[PDB]
């Protein structure tokens, strides 16, 4: 009660910190995952067949 | 068609040279073969040197005395004979053909590269043949 405080959504550091967080978790979840380098091979592709 | 060097006569002991030429440079992707035809004895396969320049196979029975060269700049096949015995008195034909470079056992790596591959190539056919050069050896 009786409390008035300034706010600044744009100078807020919480958003920056949590963006850095989300980036960190996203990378960390990918570290123990299967590497997919052997996929970069020539692909013999044809068009695909009951398609609108 | 193909062109071969004219008929030759040689005293036994020395060497002889045979040239097979294509018209211009229209036959470069096809591989090169040399064959021999002893009358009444069928035909023999002298050897071949492929077209990319990675093979030089010559049958061991004729390995010592026979050499096969290819001049890229002039697009000319060279056949050199050294012993020139009585058995070499026959007709030599230059042939242009195609092979099948199949890929046999190959060691891919963990990342998916190609460490090495024997990729032995198989003879398919000899479409184009020279007019034939007669080499006569007389004592
Ligand atoms: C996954 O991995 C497989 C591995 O087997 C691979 O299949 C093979 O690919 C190679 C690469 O092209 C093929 O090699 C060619 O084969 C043809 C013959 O193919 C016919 O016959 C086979 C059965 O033997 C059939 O299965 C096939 O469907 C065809 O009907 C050869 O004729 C080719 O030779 C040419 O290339 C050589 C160099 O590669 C030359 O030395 C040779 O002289 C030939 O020259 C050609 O090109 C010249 C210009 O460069 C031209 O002037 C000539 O006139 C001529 O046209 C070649 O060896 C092989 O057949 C495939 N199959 C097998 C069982 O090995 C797959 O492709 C691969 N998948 C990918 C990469 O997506
Ligand atoms: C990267 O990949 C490319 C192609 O994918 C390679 O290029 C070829 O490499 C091969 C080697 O595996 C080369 O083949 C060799 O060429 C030699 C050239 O010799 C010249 O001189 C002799 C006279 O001394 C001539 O008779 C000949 O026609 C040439 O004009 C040959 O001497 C070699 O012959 C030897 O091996 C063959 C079998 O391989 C035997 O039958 C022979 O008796 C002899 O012992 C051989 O043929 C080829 O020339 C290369 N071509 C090109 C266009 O470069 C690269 O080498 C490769 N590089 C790496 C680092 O991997």
């Amino acid at each position: 009660e009786n409390v008035t405080e300034e706010f600044n959504m744009w100078k807020n550091n919480m958003v920056e910190q949590m963006h850095t967080d989300i980036i960190s978790l996203w990378d960390q979840s990918l570290k123990p995952c299967v590497k997919l380098t052997p996929l970069c091979v020539t692909l013999q592709c044809t068009n695909v067949n009951n398609i609108t | 068609q193909l062109v071969q060097s004219g008929p030759e006569v040689r005293k036994p002991g020395t060497s002889v040279k045979v040239s097979c030429k294509a018209p211009g440079n229209t036959l470069k992707t096809y591989d090169l073969h040399w064959v021999r035809s002893v009358p009444g004895q069928g035909l023999q396969w002298m050897g071949w040197i492929s077209h990319e320049g990675d093979k030089k196979v010559i049958v061991e029975r004729f390995k010592a005395k026979v050499t096969i060269d290819w001049d890229r700049s002039t697009n000319t096949a060279y056949l050199q004979l050294s012993g020139l015995t009585s058995g070499d008195t026959a007709v030599y034909y230059c042939a242009k053909g195609s092979k099948h470079r199949l890929r046999d056992y190959a060691l891919y790596d963990d990342d998916g590269a190609l460490n090495w591959a024997v990729d032995v190539d198989y003879l398919s056919n000899l479409e184009f043949w020279g007019q034939g050069t007669a080499v006569t050896v007389s004592s």
